């Protein structure tokens, strides 16, 4: 039944996946044990697309957890909703890629990706029909970024038809936590754009400011960031896993957001972003929700739409709202943001109302735009790459692991190519 | 027994048929289980036991819609075998449902419709309910409809494709789906009744006066439309015009077969009290410049012929007087070749409404069907949208990677362009 | 009469030059002899207004009421009576340019049964472009040994199918990647390719023969992409120069629409190739600032052959039949569009080894 | 007969097509062999990098290592062993194109003593470009007679010294001006010039002899007049076919450029700039900035063919100007 299989990579990927499956369990009323205690039988309608039932109401989450340092998975065991996984799935290494992409792709990462592929494919034929792969990871560290690319190559060659809805945290423009992230992210996205068809741009400082100012938060703990991305990630597929007046799936958006093969990176989002107790200073409704969903303040990366144009948009509107009011709203935003809008492609919108709203929230939407605003992000990444490449800045760690600057030059060229495509289609 | 069958496919069409059968059972007094505490012989197949199963096979590449009617009260009415499911839908890609998925699915529905035809005493035609921009509504239906012509073709297939909303394209690739399906429908389309969702929204604002109407409300309007359309077959009337006569009455040219539907009593219950529901007033209402079910200018469009499905306490004498005044109306414009196409399917069966139905129950009704050249402009804009997208080959990779060809795209373009020329040539 | 013969022969030589000299993309429309069975089944009408212009009339029932004169002017139009030599004499000057130190790429565009293998492979009957160009290249090589140039030949055989790269020379399943060289950013090579040094034409015949059985073993032949890269290096010890040239023999797949007798994934790959090629060539005609060369493996592999220092050919193998008339005329439209296209200036490779 | 020359007409037409496809503006280098009076002259180290390139080295090892590379490529390189027929072999296609309605420019460039004059004029023992061109032109006209084409040659001789035009066919000094042609705004004519009609090669030989005598050459007699003047001889082809019309108007502009050695350079620098701009496809070409460029403006268009010769003296004392001439030539090949 067009099931989906979940992959986790790097400590970020593992943590965001943990909170993600907690969110899904909340959606479907799944106890931390694994036994179903929800009330809506409709939660069991497509429960199979995530929770493969094992025995007696105990549903195994379809999760593959991959890492080269056991600490994250040990926390998962200790953490709630960790024991809910079937322990066979926790296929991990011991040494650690050490924030080295080459290590994550030819050292321990190579052996573990080799060791997990069997488990993931076994889970695959364990399911009836498959749609794709979510490589829930981040480009921040060499591990999740490397092994993930090694895995995506294996995943693509064995399952090319499958659409990989991989989610990645783009290196922060200001917070360069990984000194070699310019080399890392670039090496990753080379192979990605060679194979993948949909990525996302998530900036740690973007969510920092979002929770600080839109949410009125004071302690932007990573828990909040994990919850935000997990909530958006769920809304991506609620159309598939849940009924609705106008139902979409991964395939719909997959064939709708990409005018071209390569031009396949996207900016997500969600609504509303109400604070802790702002319930009074506004009245919750879908007009205001739409109004505050399309603004740059409710973006996801530091990519300001004030420098790009929404090539395509895939607003979902999880819940029950009005097709009209969304039509006139997209009309109005097209009129007012026509400059920040591809004139070459008109009539771009993907309203995909899904009946069931999130828990405790009457109204919701997940924005997904292919805005031509990433080219500045790739520009700054390429600038960091070439700046650290003129002096081969800490290149010895990579080159020593049997690697050559050949691929670095090629990846930089392809990133320039993505910048060229974005600017060329934004202008034309 | 002039028995006819209906088929349903895509998110739009299965719910459309569900609401249509709701009114059919309402005027046949049949329960959702299929017992009537005659007129259903043509539609509801009364079996040896007290089970009247309506001749309706609901087949979609997405099983969610089949599941929704399975959970629908008409689960018994909609034979489970007639409810054909699937895995992935057809994306927004005609090619996917025309050469990869629906290509093999049509054969299963072929068995369903042909066995229904065997049970049927004298098949009249096929009521295919679907959309133009819909992926399954395009490729799957176009292949299904053309295969029906291959299987029979003699049957007056009454195509019912929902016109794609021009102001808001639910699918950014709606133009491709619409032009491609017509490329594989126009040639085999005996008579394609046309209805646009945006026009229903405008009707629900000017007549139904509903601030928040769901798609079910749109389907209710269509339910009354098709109820009056097939009222002649189900119920005796002064002049019973069947699907066979519908073709001769509506379509005068092998390619010119796209009449827009129109229902006079679409006013709200309060508006029903406001009006006197006069035969003359409702004749004007069904000939008002804003009652066309497609976004077109009827005043500027030459009408090939208008088919009024008059029903309720109405006599052809009063209809003749009212239509005579409408014929004199300069605003009402008919093609020079056929300027006297005022044929009216007058019936003496009052139109019923589903309990809680948005449309006000009126003692009389008229389903005006006007095949006008006004829709040529609508076809032109659809072709134009496809042309600008195909000009830079946008989203073509998906179609060609699903069995489509750039040559077929050009064929579809010239087919639609030639259709516009045929429309204006009929007008002059 | 002797002066007349000299004049007309000199003019014929000028014909061969201009074609390649101006070009720069020589779109050739060769009409193969119509098959008798397919003729008596259904056939269309063609008139050659000149040796380089063809009008595929048809205009029977649908083409009658929907289309007019299918006159299309090209670089050269070949009659069904044209021989293998007739199409080969125009390849010989381009082979001379290739051995001069220029990159050359060859495409055979057509549907199933068009005769693409009869052009390249040459078909068991008689010989084709490949053996003729091998013999010509070896003859020019010995001639330039008489001129003091020593040339080495490198042959790489690669097959593209369902997006997965396959090595035609080795049966082992190997992971292929195509990458630009480290020395220059323009030239692009494929990693882990079975590379062999050609010793004599006999060994080249043997390896081509084995590769052709491997091709037939791998109706996939009509729907799979074959890429042949012949790299020539010319050393002149007295001059201390190295001349570098490449020959790209590419066998395209059937351009037919899916219709019914087709499989999904193979059709999808063919659509990748054709649609991405159409988009990039249209962008080139559009003078677009950026051309997306990295959407499909096909255009990325032949990035030097399409956007680099090379001279490339179009062979439009067209079946002159009404059933395929629509696909054929679509092919002629695309062939005229690419005839209007422009190639990036080719560059002769001279490398002095003084250092 | 008729078919032979019809095929010849088609052949020569497509020959000019190939020429335009090549881009014309072909640069060539010629080296003069040393004379009996220059056996005691220091030469240069001429190592011949094929027949399309040549580089020169100074004998002085103190200076040889201080100039780096001196390699310059050409379309064809002439050695001292090359005979005048070798030079003329590439002039005949241009003359044939001129017979077809195209404008042809023949230029000899270099320092004084390089050999430009004997590249164009030549000696009675070994004739130059002028006699071979006129002989081939008259043979071509005799051939054209058979298809009805009637060719008339109009020869004009003029000299440019200090941006002032002087007529070499008459001693009656007048004032001559460069003016736009009456029936063609792109074509040019000069007023008051003696435009004699050539009847046979003897007539043009007599005209050339008279022009040379009236020129009062002083290239070696003081290095004042001939060494710093441009010898422009124009041959115009006007062919008219009976019962076909379609006249072909073409001109041959063989120019003997003045000395390029350091001290008028006013015309030479403008010609160099015009040639470089034509090679760069510049929108605006400064034709009117000098008399020589303005005179040859109709003969320097896209369809017009321009021919260049770079004569260099293989002597050590001429090295400093030979390298400048070769650099000017290399501004064309790159
Ligand atoms: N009136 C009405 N229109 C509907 C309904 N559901 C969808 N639509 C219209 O259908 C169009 C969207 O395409 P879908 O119907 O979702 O497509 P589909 O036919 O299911 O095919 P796929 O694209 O393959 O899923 C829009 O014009 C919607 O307004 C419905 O219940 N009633
Ligand atoms: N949103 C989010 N980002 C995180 C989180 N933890 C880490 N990150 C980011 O992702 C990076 C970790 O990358 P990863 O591949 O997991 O690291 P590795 O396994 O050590 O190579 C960090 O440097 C952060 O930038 C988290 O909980 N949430
Ligand atoms: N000039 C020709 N003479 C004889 N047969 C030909 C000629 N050209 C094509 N054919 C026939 O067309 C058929 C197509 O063969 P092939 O080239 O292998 O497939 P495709 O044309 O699809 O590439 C062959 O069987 C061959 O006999
Ligand atoms: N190819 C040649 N063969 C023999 N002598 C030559 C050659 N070229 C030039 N000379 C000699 O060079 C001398 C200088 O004349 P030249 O250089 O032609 O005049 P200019 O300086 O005007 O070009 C002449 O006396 C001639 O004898
Ligand atoms: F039939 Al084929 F290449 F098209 F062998
Ligand atoms: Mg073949
Ligand atoms: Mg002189």
């Amino acid at each position: 039944m067009r099931e989906i299989v979940h992959i986790q990579a790097g400590q970020c990927g593992n943590q965001i996946g943990a909170k993600f499956w907690e969110v899904i369990s909340d959606e479907h009323g799944i106890d931390p044990t694994g036994t179903y205690h929800g009330d809506s039988d409709l939660q069991l309608d497509r429960i199979s697309v995530y929770y493969n039932e094992a025995t007696g109401g105990k549903y195994v989450p379809r999760a593959i957890l991959v890492d080269l340092e056991p600490g994250t998975m040990d926390s998962v065991r200790s953490g709630p909703f960790g024991q809910i996984f079937r322990p066979d799935n926790f296929v991990f290494g011991q040494s650690g890629a050490g924030n080295n992409w080459a290590k994550g792709h030819y050292t321990e990462g190579a052996e573990l990706v080799d060791s997990v592929l069997d488990v993931v494919r076994k889970e695959a034929e364990s399911c009836d029909c498959l749609q794709g792969f979510q490589l829930t990871h981040s480009l921040g560290g060499g591990t999740g970024s490397g092994m993930g690319t090694l895995l995506i190559s294996k995943i693509r060659e064995e399952y090319p038809d499958r659409i990989m809805n991989t989610f990645s945290v783009v290196p922060s423009p200001k917070v360069s936590d990984t000194v070699v992230e310019p080399y890392n992210a670039t090496l990753s996205v080379h192979q990605l754009v060679e194979n993948t068809d949909e990525t996302y741009c998530i900036d740690n400082e973007a969510l920092y400011d979002i929770c600080f100012r839109t949410l009125k938060l004071t302690t932007p703990t990573y828990g909040d960031l994990n919850h935000l991305v997990s909530a958006t990630m769920s809304g991506v597929t609620t159309c598939l896993r849940f009924p609705g007046q106008l139902n979409a799936d991964l395939r719909k958006l997959a064939v709708n957001m990409v005018p071209f093969p390569r031009l396949h990176f996207f900016m997500p989002g969600f609504a509303p972003l109400t604070s802790r107790g702002s319930q009074q200073y506004r009245a919750l409704t879908v007009p205001e929700l739409t109004q505050q969903v399309f603004d740059a303040k409710n973006m996801m990366a530091a990519c300001d739409p004030r420098h790009g144009r929404y090539l395509t948009v895939a607003a979902v509107f999880r819940g029950r709202m009005s097709m009209k009011e969304v039509d006139e709203q997209m009309l109005n935003v097209q009129n007012k943001n026509s400059s920040y809008f591809v004139e070459w492609i008109p009539n771009n919108v993907k309203t995909a109302v899904c009946d069931i709203p999130p828990r405790g929230l009457k109204m919701a939407v997940t924005f997904i735009g292919n805005s031509t605003a990433i080219q500045e992000l790739f520009k700054r990444i390429s600038e960091q790459f070439t700046a650290m490449f003129r002096r081969k800045a800490f290149l010895h760690w990579y080159t020593g692991e049997g690697m050559d600057e050949m691929e670095f030059t090629e990846a930089e060229s392809n990133m320039n190519d993505l910048v060229s495509e974005y600017q060329q289609y934004q202008d034309a | 027994m002039r028995e006819c069958i209906s088929i349903h496919v895509g998110q739009a069409g299965v719910q459309i048929g569900n609401a249509c059968w709701e009114l059919y059972c309402l005027e046949h007094g049949i329960q959702p289980d299929g017992q009537m505490p005659d007129s259903f012989n043509t539609f509801f197949s009364e079996t040896g036991a007290g089970k009247h199963v309506p001749r309706a096979v609901f087949v979609d590449l997405e099983p969610t819609v089949i599941d929704e009617v399975r959970t629908g009260t008409y689960r018994q009415l909609f034979h489970p075998e007639q409810l054909i499911t699937g895995k992935e839908d057809a994306a927004n890609n005609y090619a996917r449902g025309h050469y990869t998925i629906g290509k093999e699915i049509i054969d299963l529905v072929l068995d369903r419709i042909r066995k229904l035809a065997d049970q049927c005493t004298g098949l009249q035609g096929f009521l295919v309910f679907h959309s133009f921009g819909g992926g399954t509504g395009s490729g799957f239906t176009s292949l299904l409809m053309e295969r029906l012509s291959v299987d029979y073709g003699k049957k007056s297939k009454l195509e019912f494709s929902i016109y794609p909303a021009p102001q808001v394209s639910t699918a950014v690739v709606e133009p491709y789906n619409s032009i491609l399906t017509t490329h594989t429908t126009l040639e085999h389309s005996d008579c394609a009744f046309m209805v646009d969702n945006e026009a229903i929204y405008d009707i629900c604002r000017r007549n139904l006066d509903i601030e928040r109407p769901t798609y079910t409300n749109l389907n209710r309007l269509i339910s009354q439309i098709v109820s009056s359309i097939t009222a002649s077959l189900r119920f005796d009337g002064a002049l019973n015009v069947d699907l066979t006569e519908f073709q001769t009455n509506l379509v005068p040219y092998p390619r010119i077969h796209f009449p827009l539907a129109t229902y006079a009593p679409v006013i709200s219950a309060e508006k029903a009290y406001h009006e006197q529901l006069s035969v003359a007033e409702i004749t004007n209402a069904c000939f008002e410049p804003a009652n066309q079910m497609v976004k077109c200018d009827p005043r500027h469009g030459k009408y090939m012929a208008c088919c009024l499905l008059y029903r309720g306490d109405v006599v052809p004498k009063d209809v003749n007087a009212a239509i005579a005044t409408i014929k004199t109306k300069r605003s009402i414009q008919f093609v020079d070749w056929c300027p006297t196409g005022f044929k009216v399917g007058i019936n003496y069966q009052p139109p019923t409404v589903v309990p809680g139905g948005d449309l006000a129950k009126v003692q009389r009704a008229v389903c005006m069907l006007s095949n006008t050249t006004a829709i040529a402009e609508a076809w032109a804009r659809l072709d134009h949208k496809f042309d600008l997208m195909y000009a830079k080959r946008a989203f073509v990779h998906w179609y060609v990677g699903e069995g489509m060809e750039e040559g077929e795209f050009s064929e579809a373009r010239e087919d639609m362009a030639a259709l516009e020329k045929d429309y204006e040539e009929v007008g002059v | 009469k002797e002066q007349l013969f000299q004049s007309n022969m000199e003019r014929k030589e000028l014909h061969n030059t201009v074609m390649d000299l101006r070009g720069n993309i020589r779109v050739f429309c060769r009409i193969r002899p119509p098959l008798e069975s397919e003729e008596n089944r259904m056939c269309c009408t063609w008139t050659y207004h000149d040796e380089s212009t063809v009008e595929l009339q048809s205009i029977d029932a649908q083409a009658k009421s929907k289309m007019g004169q299918q006159i299309f002017s090209f670089d050269q139009v070949f009659h069904p009576l044209s021989s293998q030599s007739d199409i080969f004499e125009m390849v010989s000057p381009l082979i001379q340019s290739a051995l001069d130190g220029y990159n050359i790429c060859i495409f055979a565009y057509g549907q199933t049964g068009s005769g693409k293998t009869y052009t390249m492979d040459g078909v068991p009957e008689s010989v084709g472009v490949i053996p003729r160009t091998v013999d010509l290249l070896f003859d020019s090589i010995r001639g330039y040994r008489n001129l003091g140039w020593e040339y080495e030949i490198k042959a790489t055989f690669l097959e593209i199918k369902n997006e997965v790269l396959y090595d035609l020379l080795s049966n082992e399943q190997k992971d292929m990647e195509i990458r630009m060289a480290k020395n220059n950013k323009n030239d692009i090579y494929v990693s882990n390719i079975t590379e062999e040094t050609v010793l004599d034409p006999n060994h080249l015949r043997h390896l081509m023969h084995t590769a052709k059985m491997n091709r037939a073993t791998a109706e996939r032949s009509s729907r799979s992409h074959a890429v042949t890269k012949l790299e020539l290096i010319g050393r002149h010890a007295e001059k201390q120069e190295i001349s570098v040239g490449s020959i790209n023999l590419v066998d395209l797949a059937g351009s037919e629409s899916p219709k019914t007798s087709t499989r999904m994934t193979e059709t999808k790959n063919i659509n990748r190739s054709l649609s991405e090629l159409t988009n990039v060539i249209l962008a080139l005609l559009q003078k677009q600032d950026h051309i997306p060369y990295r959407n499909s493996k096909l255009t990325h592999l032949l990035m030097p052959s399409l956007g680099g220092n090379s001279k490339t050919l179009m062979f439009i193998n067209v079946s002159p039949f009404q059933d395929c008339f629509q696909e054929s005329v679509k092919s002629l439209r695309f062939a005229a569009s690419v005839n209007s296209c422009k190639m990036t200036k080719a560059k002769r490779n001279r490398y002095l080894n003084n250092s």
